[PDB]
């Protein structure tokens, strides 16, 4: 109850001290929970599909809120259109933007729209946002805006912060532990994909459930029931649920 | 071949400069803190150039945002980055409200034909040692032959 | 002189490079220096409370993620990314064991099955890979001969003249006079205990036919792309449809993409209750809804539980049963075009209310005739041969922020994106890819347009600044933290 | 005595159980292998006896320098195995160098006659081979080598494979 | 170098 | 405020060049193509982006000179007025290369 206590204090006033206070945005505190301005989104991907309407409105929205959040003047958001190399998978299309918009994060370069034979004049008002027909690798990109706007007057925005952000906000020693298991971890992808793109295993359907038949509903009733191995397989077991030792 | 290819629905018409060049400025500007170009260059002169006849009152606040904010500490390229752009915006600043202008500073070159040892013949545009500059060249065109 | 065994050795023997495919979990930076990059953060957000990007993969025009971000970041396939554009499009196949007699283990071409270079697998498929991939007319052996061009549809005609008999069971005959009433004729055959049935004068049958459709452009997933390839059983294959394959190739590679070589794994950390899926598609299941819809219709020999593949939320639940076997929070966001980022929002908006731990959180469609055709009747997407007047290839005619688009270009496939409690993600070990750290969902107005955009999404920046002289002391780090 | 137990227990079971068996007695025949037999088993990364998927390049290539070449008579057991372990550093080579068209430190075998110092100068060029895992192609492919034609067999066992027998007593 | 209108007194 | 049509402009060539000229200095061209694909158009987006100082416009169209019936028919494209499907320019230079 100190832990949920504690927990409740960094919500409080680290991760979402903006929720009640009319005067920060959303967008404005959402990043200023890791110190980060409305300058430092480098990216929006844009829904950017290649209509009239849309590119148009998308282009407007974000310099209007980019406008509305006191951008610095002189700092345009590098505009992608990753539809113009996948096209529009309807469904699909915010996670190839997101996806990407990772993909920009790590890496830091900034893909350009080569289909961009020539932007609007119209879209020239738009001087909160640059529109690249040429990937540039930049020094480092804080955060990613991905928009996309729906059939029935649905759109959605996600904001993407670097994982540098996440991991400065933890100790040396939790970080030190976390990056050894990621390098474990890592070597055990790599065997795993190494095997799995030359056997095509990469699928393995699962025909068995982790518990049993007779411990299906007892898994379900415990908050702590867990899975050990044995054999190579993860499986549910007698001894692990509603245990004595798994409450200590 | 007489055959008529005219169409007035595939022209291809482009107008956007005010898109390339916040693009360019921004491309060189990260090719400066890479270490891929450096103020000597001459083709860094001829793409400033193709920037400061681009220049909007909008570039200019584009090419400050990043040079004012441009973190010298990270190393000896970013103090470059920012003395070139700070010398690039002064110079679009005052190139501002005045005319486009194709000024060419491409590198004067000359032709040479030689053999290699080997019976390979090569001819290679050779950088002109007496002539580096367009006024050099005009200089020397007038001089005759 | 100097014969023919000495000159030899003067020139040196090269390495003949190959593929170096790694997983490449994002690079952790020093502790020292990612201290160095945010000022003093630490300790003071509650990694409870934070949602971050473990996994990700796509099953797109492109390929997966790599190699769609490979052609997206440089435009060209690297050595290897062009080897995983060969291998899934099914060019090249890792033989192990006797070829021709002589031991091999490698990579070996599919139509004629020989020994592959790596450099010969740029220099032999950068022009079909390329090709065959991204956007590209579309290609009927894809979608079951569907020809853009030859497009079917039936037209009701009254017959005027009464046709000639034809030979009929006894189901079927029945069937027709039931349906056809005095406007046919139904006799059995003595001799073999079948029907004729006579269609009569004033019967209404159906005469396919054909029109050119615009549409012949569209981002397919590579050709030769299978789920073969990927490990998804031949039953899986047969009962369920394309979508779901694609759902599940996505979802097993962004399990990978965060390290989870198998599922079960999330159990051992976090309870099965606490795994969701809220994942979701636009209009997903359209094979299976062209299934029910029009080949009922024409008695097309069709899945009896054609039905439960046709579902939004029943891709999700071929992930569960295949896949996950977890009994977290299943939601399913049906967005259009913008669901694969409220998939986000209702993913984020379950972690954080503590309903789940993981959720796999995404978005997925499938490109069919029909959806391009109604698509194409509401002028939202391209057309192919306007575009092909102007002269414009399939690889230029989506022109997002161009000054002469004219409407959208319609793909196929899948993403999904395994997101995670931060301390979650820190104690599995797995690969945070980055931090999401807000998502919203807005409506627009009252409008009476359906697929007209709208600025609703603008209140992501709604902020109030009628008062200034005292600015907030919440936006300051240092006062927050000493709170 | 380990031939024989193993013979009498493994060895005479059908091929349709012998992958199982060796499953379920991997550990002790492992055991047995490193401390009680001609051929040891290859893999062997730090802190513990492993399998040869989880191994370095670099490691396995120390490996095979330490079962293949004989450090006090300063001679390789066999002069096939030097060949083999050039080849391997062949792939070794070729895995780690993105196209350029470089040129080969190993030019000709006879420079792998001591092979301690070319090892160490080889991986002091490709670090990143001393800390990636022997991916599944390269993994397979030593067990093309182990196993080629015209070759002494190797004096050690790679893999508990059905073809264990033959690592095991050839 | 970089830092426009130069007058010219021998042409 | 100079208004040019330029013929015979592919890439490598003397009319390529000033194109680079005239687009810098802000003019405004036409430039034909007798071999209109995707790389020809990029190489003039290309140029464009690279060197189209403000004010200037490329507009890259297919023109066979071998054709009377493209020579009346650019011409016209040229001169017409906007609402009639053309450019309503006035051309200040003609350079048929």
């Amino acid at each position: 109850e100190s832990k949920r206590q504690v927990s409740d204090a960094k919500k409080q006033w680290g991760n979402s001290f903006y929720k009640s206070d009319p005067r920060i945005a959303p967008l404005r505190g959402a990043l200023a929970a890791f110190n980060l301005t409305i300058d430092d989104i480098g990216v929006a991907s844009f829904h950017g599909t290649s209509t009239v309407a849309n590119d148009k409105n998308e282009s407007a929205t974000i310099n209007n809120m980019m406008k509305h959040l006191g951008r610095s003047e002189g700092n345009p958001v590098f505009g992608v259109f990753q539809k113009y190399l996948t096209g529009h998978p309807k469904g699909a299309a915010g996670a190839w933007m997101l996806n990407g918009a990772i993909q920009i994060l790590e890496s830091g370069l900034v893909p350009g729209n080569r289909n961009a034979d020539n932007v609007d004049k119209l879209l020239e008002q738009y001087e909160y946002v640059l529109y690249p027909s040429r990937s540039i690798q930049t020094d480092g990109i804080k955060a990613v805006s991905v928009t996309s706007f729906g059939f029935g007057q649905k759109g959605a925005q996600a904001v993407v912060v670097h994982p540098d952000y996440l991991f400065a906000v933890l100790d040396r020693s939790t970080y030190e532990e976390y990056a050894t298991k990621v390098s474990a971890r890592n070597k055990k992808t790599y065997r795993y994909m190494h095997n799995a793109i030359t056997r095509n295993t990469m699928f393995v359907a699962k025909d068995k459930a982790p518990y049993s038949d007779e411990l299906e509903q007892p898994v379900y009733l415990d908050p702590l029931a867990r899975v050990e191995e044995n054999k190579k397989k993860l499986v549910f077991s007698d001894k692990t649920i509603q245990s004595s030792q798994s409450y200590v | 071949g007489i055959q008529p290819t005219f169409s007035a629905l595939k022209s291809r018409t482009y107008d956007s400069y005010w898109n390339w060049a916040r693009q360019d400025v921004l491309s060189m500007y990260f090719d400066i803190i890479f270490g891929k170009l450096t103020s000597v260059d001459r083709e860094t002169i001829n793409q400033c150039i193709q920037i400061m006849n681009r220049a909007n009152p909008t570039l200019i606040k584009f090419m400050q945002y990043h040079i004012d904010h441009c973190p010298e500490y990270k190393g000896e390229t970013y103090k470059l980055a920012k003395r070139l752009g700070q010398q690039l915006i002064d110079n679009c600043k005052q190139v501002l409200t005045e005319d486009p202008v194709y000024k060419d500073v491409s590198r004067i070159t000359g032709p040479k034909t030689k053999v290699s040892a080997k019976g390979n013949i090569e001819y290679e545009e050779t950088q002109k040692d007496s002539v580096r500059k367009f006024e050099q060249y005009v200089y020397e065109m007038a001089q005759g032959g | 002189v100097n014969g023919d065994n000495v000159d030899a050795n003067y020139s040196k023997v090269m390495v003949e490079p190959r593929a170096n495919m790694k997983f490449d979990f994002p690079t952790l930076k020093s502790y020292d220096e990612i201290k160095q990059i945010a000022p003093e953060l630490e300790g003071m957000l509650d990694l409870e409370n934070v949602v971050v990007v473990t996994g990700f993969a796509e099953v797109g025009p492109w390929g997966n993620s790599r190699t769609r971000w490979e052609m997206e970041a440089y435009g060209e396939f690297s050595l290897e990314g062009a080897i995983e554009m060969a291998w899934i499009m099914g060019f090249i196949k890792y033989h192990n064991g006797n070829l021709k007699g002589k031991p091999y283990s490698g990579w070996v071409d599919a139509k004629t099955q020989t020994p592959i270079d790596e450099k010969d697998i740029k220099s032999k498929y950068e022009e079909e890979i390329l090709e065959h991939s991204g956007i590209r007319l579309i290609e009927p052996e894809l979608f079951n001969g569907y020809d853009p061009k030859k497009k079917q549809m039936i037209q009701e005609v009254v017959v005027q003249h009464d046709l000639e008999p034809f030979e009929c069971s006894k189901e079927t005959a029945e069937q027709y006079k039931h349906e056809h009433g005095e406007k046919c004729e139904i006799f059995e055959i003595e001799e073999s205990g079948e029907y004729t049935v006579r269609i009569l004068k004033g019967a209404t049958l159906y005469v396919p036919k054909a029109l050119r459709f615009d549409r012949l452009v569209a981002g397919q997933i590579p050709t030769g792309w299978d789920a073969r390839t990927y490990g998804i059983p031949e039953d899986t294959i047969s009962q369920v449809d394309p979508i779901t394959l694609y759902v599940l190739v996505a979802t097993v590679e962004a399990l990978l993409s965060a390290g989870i070589t198998d599922p079960y794994e999330f159990y051992k950390y976090v309870h099965v209750s606490e795994v969701g899926n809220c994942s979701g598609s636009g209009m997903g299941g359209v094979s299976a809804l062209r299934g029910m819809f029009k080949d009922r219709y024409a008695d097309k020999p069709v899945q009896n539980d054609i039905l439960q593949e046709s579902f939004i939320n029943t891709m999700s639940a071929w992930v569960n049963m295949l896949l996950l076997s977890s009994s977290g929070p299943i939601k399913t966001p049906v967005g259009a075009c913008a669901t694969a980022v409220e998939s986000v929002d209702i993913g984020i908006e379950t972690i954080l209310s503590g309903k789940a731990k993981v959720v796999l959180v995404g978005g997925y469609d499938d490109f069919q005739e029909e959806g391009s055709y109604e698509f194409a009747n509401m002028n939202a997407t391209s057309n192919s041969i306007e575009e092909f007047k102007h002269g414009r290839t399939p690889k230029e005619m989506s022109r997002p922020t161009t000054t002469t688009r004219n409407g959208f270009m319609e793909a196929q496939g899948s993403g999904i994106q395994v997101i995670m409690t931060a301390d979650l993600a820190l104690k599995m070990g797995v690969p945070i890819h980055a931090v999401l750290a807000m998502t919203a969902t807005a409506t627009d107005k009252i409008g009476r347009s359906v697929p007209a955009p709208g600025k609703g999404i603008l209140t992501t920046a709604r902020e109030h600044h009628g008062n200034l002289k005292y600015p907030s002391p919440l936006l300051n780090i240092e006062y927050r933290k000493r709170q | 005595m380990f031939w024989k137990e193993l013979d009498d227990t493994i060895f005479n079971l059908p091929k349709n159980k012998l992958l199982d068996a060796l499953n379920k007695k991997r550990d002790h025949i492992i055991k047995k292998l490193n401390n009680d037999f001609q051929k040891p088993w290859f893999g062997k990364n730090a802190n513990g006896v492993c399998d040869l998927q989880e191994m370095t390049y670099k490691e396995v290539a120390n490996r095979l320098v330490e079962l293949m070449y004989v450090k006090k008579s300063h001679r390789w057991i066999d002069v096939s195995l030097r060949n083999m372990y050039g080849d391997f550093l062949r792939r070794v080579e070729e895995r780690f160098t993105s196209s350029a068209g470089t040129v080969s430190l190993l030019q000709n075998f006879n420079q792998l006659n001591e092979p301690e110092q070319f090892t160490a100068d080889f991986f002091e060029k490709f670090p990143q081979a001393g800390k990636q895992l022997i991916s599944e192609e390269d993994c397979d492919y030593f067990l093309m080598l182990a196993a080629r034609p015209g070759q002494k067999p190797v004096p050690f066992v790679p893999v508990l494979d059905e073809r264990f027998e033959f690592f095991f007593k050839k | 170098e970089i830092e426009d209108k130069t007058s010219i007194i021998q042409p | 405020d100079k208004y040019v049509l330029v013929t015979g402009a592919g890439a490598g060539s003397i009319g390529a060049e000033i194109l680079q000229g005239l687009i810098s200095g802000g003019a405004k061209v036409i430039v034909t193509t007798s071999r209109f694909s995707k790389k020809v158009t990029e190489y003039y987006q290309n140029m464009y982006a690279r060197y189209g100082a403000a004010g200037s416009t490329l507009i890259v169209v297919p023109f066979n000179q071998g054709s009377k019936q493209d020579v009346d028919a650019l011409v016209q494209y040229i001169y017409d007025e906007p609402k009639k499907g053309g450019l309503g320019w006035d051309l200040d230079a003609i350079i048929p290369f």
